[PDB]
């Protein structure tokens, strides 16, 4: 569609910083982003359309903070950050990864720089 | 129960019937532990020879090191010049457990800060983190100077320090001008003395490479001395003191000894004394440089040998009889100044204490270890006091070190029973002194355990420990003590003599049974 | 629970710090690999007074240094061979231990070895726990999240070892102490107290912990928390799998101790508040004394305090009970020189590095961390120690000599 | 039996099978010794209180003392001027107790003469014998002025040692301008330290009473020091340290630093340093005279001040932290010079160690003896610590010393369960330490007798010595320690904090059963 | 040395005395009937450093001091007793304070009033107190200092009153330092209070089981363990050491005494007239026994076991041979590193021609030795046992001494602690011939290998070779 979410979930307590990512590749859910994309509806209804599609019946809250914006052909496409809040990590879906930033290693410059982006919002 | 007149700590307030019973109760009923007789099977087995080739031929496990990582002895060097505030590349442990360290040793505050670098900067360096840390730092502390040392982590992902303060200084986070030495210490590449070596010769690098055109040896006509990686705030003192009463213009380089003495005067001081910039950039123009720690000032050797153009002396530590006189007459002849009357009747009362107590210090056996400097100083001192050193090791010591100390041990009748280990950790020393009893262990605060393991197995195997070293944490303002010099000399031969006559009173206060031989005159 | 600023004399440990030293070290019976290079566990070693009953050396290795002293060829190659041998030298060196813990240093994490990997071959192969705990110090911001990967090690490779296990014999006074590091013998004067109230303390870790506690943790009817920040995770965790209730219990000062042993009393049946109650008159004229003899000589004073987790917020009790003033979940349940001399304290209590800095500055100090060397502090016995330590540090003439007479 | 591998000296060779048996044998067959049970009873009764009260009764009994005679302190004053030979009038058994005595303290040749006044001289005087002696002296060791004291026979058989001296010179045995001072030492009144004031009085009476007309009271702008009876060479230095690094003149009467330091180059000096009679004699032109030791210069105080003009202030003792302070007031004043930076950041430094090891020294108990300036200098010390000196005990202490310390403990919130006891000797004190224990004793060697009893009883009830006075005889080298001044005071707290340590360590050494205390950080 | 550079040498070092001193030193010094050529026992010169200790010093210190059970009182002032505290190495069993007094001073601590009213009732008082406070003590000893002498104190009446009143031993000893001119009349005296008081205790009494092979050691002290040493090898022989004063010794022993069928006499010098005294009234024979070196030791033990029967010979044949490997091994390590070296010796009255036996068993030449209160008797002993062109001090002066051995120039030097540190600054190894250096013991076989070690210890100790300053 129009806008991609970046799941991630931080301990209150520890500030463990783990990221729900697809494990076909890409960084942003649902579907990984297009080959061209750089760094140049509501963002409450992306996130509730993203809990519907992929069956998330999690509390899921919006960094309204974080806030990027790239540029696709043709669309220039939002995309937010969207927490987990409570005090345990749920078992990841089918397909899914909760990778740390240092299990990044190897994956593009681009998804890297996403997680790093999300990392220095959150924490830093 | 506690009586309010005399309250208990923990010793021996654990040692009261009710909490005898309830550890009993704990250990009999959940913790599972090994049958007593087990127990003492096992450690009986850990005190024999087979054990001991056993723990000898390891090769991957350490147990017990005696040595540290290179950016504490960084940091130690950076401490020593005026306003200098040093800042370690990398995690933000690495300076808590260096400043815990230097604080439980020498009992001051100790300043040090780190840029802490985290994953993030563990995927993309700590460029950043560098940029931002050094420009806090400055902001906030107010140092004349910064001199940065790495961690393992920053050392392993590989960032460029020179490239990193470069950039910082371009992007207006800190002045072009502001002087920011910096040294690669990797902590998987030596101990702290490697450390203290490399951040004392980027300094010096940072400072005199690129003026070297405008330098005449002798122009000064001082002499540049290198303490090393020295934590005894009187072996500071001692050779300033014998060199100003020599007459001879010095520059000691690298003087921690005021920042780790500041006064309790009701105001807390950051930085204090310590060398000056214009010393360092004056440092080429002395007559010459000597190392006091020659065998871990390596990189700062070469340095001085091919920029400085400065004919560095071999000479040993200046620790004991002989090595302080050979100290002496080379500073005498590089700066062309007698030796004073005063240094004169210092060595002949270290001498008169040395005559008035090799009665209890010939013979004796010692297993001594520390850095390789402070090592075979101490170990030519016991030679010189006909004293045996049978079990000399050093974690951090090389081949060539080694050679240099057989060749010592040679030289002298009181080295033939004399073994030096390096790369073996204090385990293999507990061992040593299991199988090989000597008289009494010389080293840092670490040997404790050793002697509780040796008490043991019994009073007559105990090994007495001696605490000359680094570092010392169960004894206070030992950290103000002297090892160089005829000062140096004596207190140690004081502590020594000493030491064996509180033994020997220790072992003969038995009454009707031992008390025959407590002589009131020793 | 947020990032550093860079630059600053932050005195905050790492993941590492936090993992071995606070959770994975006090367990007297294992044996703990500081897997890397050297630097980390020799500072570590012995520095925290996590108290233990034991023979170093042979069946207990709290206050020992085992380290895999990486070189430059453990860098560039790798350490998995390395750690492989030596989990082979140390069972073979140490033939009483109960357990091994391989704790992460800085490189293990940057230089892809697999620690887990080895963990679970070597496990196999001796027929020994091998816990491989991901420590690494860049990770995280602070010792909390050191906490959270040792306690999730726990709960991974320790915790689970007598789930299918009926053959422990259990009793409706059944309690666990968690997060009790026996600082100076805290966790053995607050077990003195919960076994003279009739409960049956089954496993106290860390503090003067060993494996066999770990695992019958699980079989307990209570588990009572200290330190709520290290072991939150793994008390929801065993309240959510095995069910057991948890609370949190403060044994500072006689009234917080006083009210904690009433609330636990209070969970189990009549006998157990009969004895609680038994217990408290028997310990109230020895805390009535130390309060006689020493609040006079320390009302009034005004404290300030800055600890790590718990410390900060339930010492405040101990504080009062002397008469004594005191001026994201920690801080639901002044908040961080001017200042300072603004309100003018009389004690402030911090860790060893800060403590010199404030003993400079003038303002007396109190070791917050490791007691100073001193203790316990915690329950009826360790309220006497308290005070008297507040008294011979509030009190000592040294800190009215600051000035020279003649300045 | 003896190994030629490891020879055993009488400790522990006479512990061999064979060497009990044969003291067993001589025990058990010949010895007729009381039986073990009765000995362990009778041992048992004297350290109850009704063995204390029994002790306490002793009127005409003294059973180990805490002090000497006269003539010792005589002959240490006289060592302390310039090619001064110590001369005591009367047996010479007593000048060879008194070189022994000072050869076991401080391990060094001291030099004393006798007249060896024998069964011929008890019924018709010394003369003949002081003039052979002083002829014998001069002739033999060339000194330049011999300080001649008395034994008990000579004061008892009443020797008129000016007329002795005057005879000599007039019959043509010295010179007449020889200087030849003399002092009445009785040996039945007060101790070393009245005769070191007697010895001290009669050489500034002799060098200054008839030459009172030309001196004016601060005419050389220096400050005269009378040090006492000081057995500690660190004590005569830090003053003269002190006192240079504030630019005050000064002339250290009675010098004998350098004489007890002599060095060991292979030449023999019989004189090094000292006092000159230059000095002497210009000594009442200094601004003014601070004793540091009042409490025994008594005489010396009614002299300088009747005689010399000197309005000599009252200082105490400049030991600890309050004394030295008002001992440098009191200089700064008097000269005229400020007090530098320099010891105001040894004060600091002071302050700073006070503050480290507060919470080691809080609350400790000491039981305490020496002389009265030493002794009254270490109580407010301990004050100043917070430790509690439970039992204060001076041999030769008075009834105003006793009023002057109990004046000083009642300032004190730590000298409540504070005792001073005057004319009681060791085995009162070994009464005290075993009905009243305290954590720790500090004295001279003579202790060491005590400390084994203490053991005796019990290793809960040892009561550990720590050697702080005179003298010492079991330890080497402790007569080069400083006691006055800051630097004393910073050696005195890490005696005591380290002792302190020793002891802890030594508890909880014990493996499973008290080492969970053993702590590395202490 | 030739013998005219030594008569050359006293000359030289007698040019400085005065008059009167130099024609009294000179009969002191000789070059090896003792009238012939060294003069003894003599007064010293005023004023010149003596080394000679006093009376008291001599009974309190040397003879009484060692007994273990009883109780000796310093009278007089507290100097005297507090100098001689614990100064000597008499080794000795006992439970200190309850049982055995030896390192503890007593003293009557007399000030002003004492002198001038005397010290009778407080004597009387003392002992009082003694008796309650010390019920275990088998015995008073009253060693009187300088002043008792000189002010009419009477302390044998006092003595005397109060051993009838508590029935027990109490000697008045008139040790008074100003008697005589060192510790020989000290030893003189001693030996007449044991005789006197102690040693008849027991010629009416016949209930002691005595045996043939009944010896007693008389004169040996036990310094640092050398009667034990002794008493070891003399037990081994068959022998029974009845009494052993007094060193370790106690006054049962010294009763015990009298019925002894041999008296083995070490010290010559202070316990000469005890034994002579003991073989004119009980009929017992003394003989001088020499337990110094292997050599020496082997010769005292065959001559002590030819005054048995043969069991005893072959006795002492086993011991010889038992103890043959331990010394012969002792001499081969250490001789080697003691081959050649001279040594020369001042000492008091037994040890100066004593120690001359195992010096040459470790391949040492003694070239000088002297005495601080020996008779001519002594001297007429030590010049057959001592070497030719020799230099001989009697009451050695400082000077004398030093300048002696300035021109020898010898390898090791004997003497006491007052001259130690002298020699020890100018540059000769030194070794405590008194005290034993707070080492031993010394006498008998194991003794021989403690004499040894401490001799190449301090002989061949590197400090002896730094004492130039590189520089200079
Ligand atoms: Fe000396």
């Amino acid at each position: 569609m129009s806008w991609r979410i970046l799941l991630c979930h931080k301990h209150p307590v520890s500030a463990r910083l783990r990221f729900l990512i697809p494990t076909g590749g890409g960084v942003v859910l649902p579907q990984t982003l297009p080959r061209l994309a750089v760094i140049a509806c509501h963002p409450a209804s992306a996130l509730r359309a993203l809990q519907e599609t992929m069956a998330l019946g999690w509390q899921l809250e919006l960094i309204g903070e974080f806030r990027l914006n790239m540029e696709v052909p043709g669309q220039i496409m939002p995309i937010y950050l969207a927490a987990l809040a409570g005090h345990e990590l749920p078992p990841p879906p089918e397909g899914t990864r909760w990778i740390e930033l240092t299990q990044s290693i190897g994956m593009p410059w681009l998804d890297r720089e996403l997680l790093r982006r999300v990392y220095e919002e959150l924490i830093g | 129960s506690q009586q309010v007149d005399k309250i208990k700590a923990s010793y021996p307030l654990f040692l009261d019937q009710d909490y005898k019973d309830m550890l009993a109760k704990k250990r009999d009923g959940f913790e599972e532990k090994y049958p007593q007789d087990k127990i003492d099977e096992v450690f009986q087995w850990t005190t024999t020879k087979e054990y001991q080739e056993l723990n000898f031929q390891r090769e991957a496990l350490t147990v017990n090191p005696a040595k540290a990582c290179q950016p504490l002895g960084a940091v130690l060097c950076a401490l020593g010049f005026e306003k200098t505030m040093p800042y370690v590349h990398g995690s933000q442990g690495c300076v808590a457990y260096f400043r815990s360290y230097f604080n439980r040793h020498f009992r001051e505050p100790v300043s040090c800060v780190s840029d802490s670098m985290t994953e993030d900067a563990a995927v993309f360096g700590g460029q950043q983190n560098m940029k931002d840390g050094l420009q806090n730092c400055k902001a906030t502390y107010k140092p004349d100077m910064i001199a940065v040392s790495t961690t393992c982590m920053a050392e392993v992902i590989g960032d460029d320090l020179n490239a990193f303060i470069n950039n910082s200084k371009k992007e207006g986070f800190i002045p072009d001008e502001f002087p920011v030495p910096f040294a690669h210490t990797p902590s998987f590449v030596g101990s702290h003395v490697t450390g203290w070596d490399n951040m004392f010769e980027g300094i010096a690098r940072y400072f005199t490479l690129k003026s070297m055109d405008d330098k005449v040896v002798g122009s000064n006509k001082k002499i540049n001395i290198v303490p090393g990686f020295e934590t005894y705030l009187g072996n500071f003192r001692v050779i300033k003191r014998m060199l100003s009463e020599m007459g001879v213009g010095y520059s000691l380089l690298s003087d921690p000894e005021e920042v780790l003495d500041t006064p309790a005067d009701g105001q807390f001081r950051m930085y204090a004394g310590g060398t000056t910039q214009e010393e360092m950039k004056d440092a080429p123009n002395a007559l010459n440089t000597v190392l006091l720690q020659p065998w871990h000032l390596e990189k700062t050797k070469k340095f001085v040998e091919g920029t400085w153009k400065h004919e560095v002396p071999k000479l040993n530590i200046p620790m004991g009889l002989d090595w302080t006189d050979e100290f002496l007459m080379k500073v005498s002849e590089i700066s062309g100044q007698p030796i004073p009357a005063s240094l004169t009747k210092e060595r002949g009362r270290l001498v008169d204490m040395m005559t008035d107590s090799h009665t209890w210090l010939h013979g004796k056996r010692f297993a001594l270890w520390g850095d390789p400097d402070f090592v075979m100083g101490l170990v030519k001192f016991l030679l010189e006091l006909g004293c045996e050193p049978v079990h000399i090791l050093c974690h951090n010591g090389n081949k060539r070190w080694k050679k240099a100390v057989d060749a010592i041990l040679a030289a002298s009748p009181y080295g033939k029973n004399a073994t030096v280990y390096i790369g073996k950790d204090l385990w293999h020393l507990r061992s040593l002194v299991f199988t090989d009893k000597p008289d009494f262990m010389i080293g840092n605060s670490y040997g404790k355990f050793i002697q509780r393991d040796t008490l043991h197995k019994g009073k007559e195997f105990e090994v007495p420990l001696i605490r000359i070293g680094f570092p010392i944490f169960d004894r206070h303002h030992l950290h103000r003590s002297t090892t160089l010099g005829y000062e140096g000399a004596m207190q140690i031969l004081t502590t020594l003599v000493n030491s064996i006559l509180e033994r020997l009173d220790e072992e003969t206060r038995g009454m009707q049974a031992t008390d025959y031989n407590h002589d009131l005159v020793r | 629970n947020k990032k550093s600023q860079p630059g600053l004399m932050t005195i905050r440990g790492c993941a590492y710090a936090g993992s071995k030293g606070v959770v994975w070290g006090p367990i007297k019976d294992m044996i703990h690999i500081s897997h890397g290079p050297v630097g980390c566990g020799q500072y570590s070693r012995a520095g925290r007074r996590n108290y233990y009953i034991g023979t170093t050396g042979v069946n207990a290795f709290v206050t020992m240094n085992f380290t895999s002293d990486f070189q430059e060829k453990d860098i560039v190659f790798g350490g998995d061979k390395k750690l492989a041998k030596l989990i082979d030298e140390v069972e073979t060196l140490f033939p009483l231990n109960k357990g091994i813990s391989v704790q992460s240093e800085c490189p293990i994490g940057l230089i892809g070895d697999d620690i887990e990997s080895v963990s679970k071959v070597k496990g196999a192969e001796l027929s020994k726990t091998i816990v491989p705990v991901r420590c690494e110090g860049f990770r995280g911001v602070s010792q909390s999240l050191g906490h959270h990967i040792a306690n999730d090690a726990v709960r991974d490779w320790v915790l689970g070892k007598r789930d299918e296990d009926t053959t422990f014999a259990s009793t409706p006074y059944d309690v666990a102490i968690i997060g009790d590091y026996n600082i100076g013998g805290d966790a053995w004067s607050s077990r003195i107290l919960l076994e003279e109230m009739g409960l049956r303390c089954v496993a106290q870790w860390s503090g003067d912990g060993s494996i066999s506690e770990i695992e019958l943790t699980p079989k307990v009817k209570l588990n009572l928390v200290h330190c709520y920040r290290s072991m939150n995770y793994i008390s929801r965790h065993m309240e959510e799998k095995y069910g057991i209730p948890w609370m949190e219990y403060n044994f500072f000062g006689p009234t917080k101790t006083i009210e904690s042993l009433r609330a636990i009393a209070a969970k189990f049946d009549e006998s157990i508040q009969k004895k609680c109650e038994e217990v408290i008159a028997k310990y109230k004229p020895e805390w009535e004394a130390v309060v006689a003899k020493y609040r006079p000589r320390l009302e009034g004073k005004r404290v300030m305090l800055y600890i790590g987790g718990l410390r900060p917020r339930h010492v405040i009790g101990a504080y009062e009970d002397l008469g004594m003033e005191v001026v994201n979940d920690d801080y639901d349940r002044l908040l961080y020189e001017e200042f300072v001399k603004r309100i003018k304290p009389d004690l402030i209590g911090s860790g060893i590095k800060e403590k010199f800095i404030f003993q400079k500055m003038g303002i007396p100090f109190r070791e917050m961390h490791s007691w100073d060397y001193s203790g316990p502090y915690h329950g009826f016995d360790g309220f006497a120690i308290f005070a008297r330590d507040m008294d011979m540090t509030l009190n000592n003439p040294c800190w009215k000599k600051l000035q020279a007479p003649w300045e």
